[PDB]
RNA sequence: GGGGACGGGUGAAACAGGAUGAUCCCGCCGAGACCGCCGGCCGCGCAGGCGCCUGCCAAGACCGCCUCUGUCAAUCAAGGGCGAAGGCCGGGGGCUAGAAGGCGAUCAGACACCACCGUAUUCCCGGCCGUAAACGGUGCCGCCCCGCGGCCGGCGCGCGCGUCCCGCCGGCCGCCCAGGGAAACCGGGAGGCUCCGGGCUCUGGGGGGAGUAUGGCCGCAAGGCUGAAACUUGAAGGCAUUGACGGAGGGGUACCACCAGACGUGGAGUCUGCGGCUCAAUCUGACUCAACGCGCGCACCUCACCAGGCCCGGACGCGCGGAGGACCGACAGCCGGGCGCGCUUUCGCGAUCGCGCGGGUGGUGGUGCAUGGCCGCUCCCAGCCCGUGGCGCGAGCCGUCUGCUCCAUUGCGACAACGAGCGAGACCCCGGCCGCGGGCGCCGCGGGACGGCCCGCGGCAGCGGGAGGACGGCGGGGCGAUAGCAGGUCUGUGAUGCCCUCAGACGCCCUGGGCCGCACGCGCGCUACACUGGCGGGGCCAGCCGGCGCCCGCCAGGACGCGCGGAGCCCCCGCCGUGGCCGGGACCGCGGGCUGGAACGCCCCCGCGCACCAGGAAUGUCUUGUAGGCGCCCGCCCCCACCGCG
């Protein structure tokens, strides 16, 4: 019965999300202190500070497994591909409806 | 099926009413 | 023929069947029905309907066609034929099933459903009947009609070629764009229709009365077909929406639910509340959950009730009266718990007023069905709504999820919705551990715990274990949505509508009794029913949070003084020895005391020694420091608790 509810889970996901470097994946506490920055978020009453703390160690274990709140460290790789070219074009390089056209392309 | 029930006493008191008419006839 | 005790039946049963050998097995015969699985978005037929084999006999639609005819057509009163089943009337036949009929369980009844037996019937042949939710609840012929699929038949085109591909025609269907409709839905029409006209027949005109009466016809009948009125009435109906509900299904969920247990009540005395009743008065309110030790302890008071009494606390304003007096008490004697209450009587007062009125003022009087406020309850519920947009003519839907997880509309990944909220969380008090600060009293601020970690299984959400760690996944409480309820309180309230009462008051006092009277039925508790126990000593352990010394007395209590203090259970030794006993303590007979103006309250001692020897049918509460056992505190309190808050 431990469920995160939305509002642990909204400040938590955004914490991530803003600052992806300055958490840790096994540390809690860490995440704790970062969490309790004056600067990251104002958190009123420890038990949603320690709470959203929490599920950012789960959700920071999560984001380093694997891309699954947007993370530019990992958009500049989908952005390469975004502009990837193959300098071999697979497809640059039935039959018989080229002829029908007029234009027969393998003529023959 | 109160509507066929009903039909079955109309049919029954029909019956009645045309006994007593021939006794009277 | 076999082999040996049951068999049938059912939801459980029971009846009928079994050693005259059943059921069961195997062969064999007879009798009559009936066409299994293939068997359908298959087909045929005018519908009703239609399924074994081999024939036999006439058909029928469809397709194909450079075949013939030349409007021969359409729809149809009357008229003719056909018509499921059940029924009928003559003949058969007779297995099965089976209205009637009989039985056997059930139930208050059951004569109904379920079982068992069983006649008409079912089957055939010749007649009759003429009806079905005979439905596709949609007449028939004609045209236009948007795409997409299946299936049946006939034919055609094309090719590798196969029961292929693509059509066409006639059907049988599904989905739908338009359109239509009040919608459900039709869409091969229920479209092309308020922009209404292809043709032709049938029927309808609010609901009953009533498909009845009567008349006709038809039938062997049963009945069919036709078919009213008088009169009654403000609705009947359709389709959808939302709730409430189901002995409907699918998820869940909770000791206010059950498992597995516990500890019980109900049974006995008692104690408190209620009903009934008795009464001068027994003030009442409240009646499933959500009335009933409830509305915070009834000598008086309270206090609303009675049996008697007292007086204004009728203000402030207009007219009128009034200083020798407006107002306004009094010795003695009387009468009377008592009151210059009244009286006999003779003595004052001192403008603080009388008198009517305009109007107050109070009233625990009523009505919580006129109300505020509070509070119970639905609900220990997770639901409640918004902005814009989508959908419908609208009521209303969508967001608000028929997928998964929670303790939870708790999340997640979705989705004509997309964003917001409110509730739940969060929060806050009180713990249990760790700092520091503080100490007239162990009291002031911080940490720690997060499903963080591990091992899994997981889009996820999480979950299931393993831990580490005072502490684990919801320690315990406070707050507790929205929409309501004719819930309860006018007897808490310079709360309050409105009526009643208002000077012999429903004002207010004073006295004594009432609420506590008991033939009764019941709710909440307490103490019992003993050996796991009493009883006599000896130790001695608490929290909420709180003081005592000295002597006198059997205690009870009191006098005196002053600065402070503390349980039971339990443990150790004795006695009883299963006896209503040394279980148990109920009334009553005294006695000694307290609080008290006052017992009608309480206390203690000496008698007494009530039922109950473990509570019927029924039901209640309850999961770790938990139930229960065991005491203490505090509330209302003059005194008092078995009660409640703890």
């Amino acid at each position: 019965g431990k469920v995160r509810t939305k509002t642990i889970k909204r400040a938590a996901r955004k914490i991530v999300e803003n600052n992806y470097e300055s958490l840790k994946p096994k540390d809690f506490q860490n995440n704790k202190a970062i969490c309790s920055k004056r600067n990251v978020a104002i958190i009123p009453s420890k038990r949603l500070r320690n709470k959203v703390a929490g599920y950012v160690t789960t959700l920071m274990n999560r984001v380093v497994k694997g891309p699954v709140i947007s993370l530019r460290l990992q958009e500049e790789e989908r952005e390469r591909r975004d502009n990837y070219a193959p300098k071999k074009s697979e497809f640059d390089v039935t039959q018989q409806m080229i002829d029908s056209i007029g234009f027969k392309c393998m003529s023959t | 099926m109160r509507a066929k029930w009903a039909k079955k006493r109309m049919r029954k008191l029909k019956r009645k009413r045309r006994h007593m008419k021939a006794r009277s006839k």
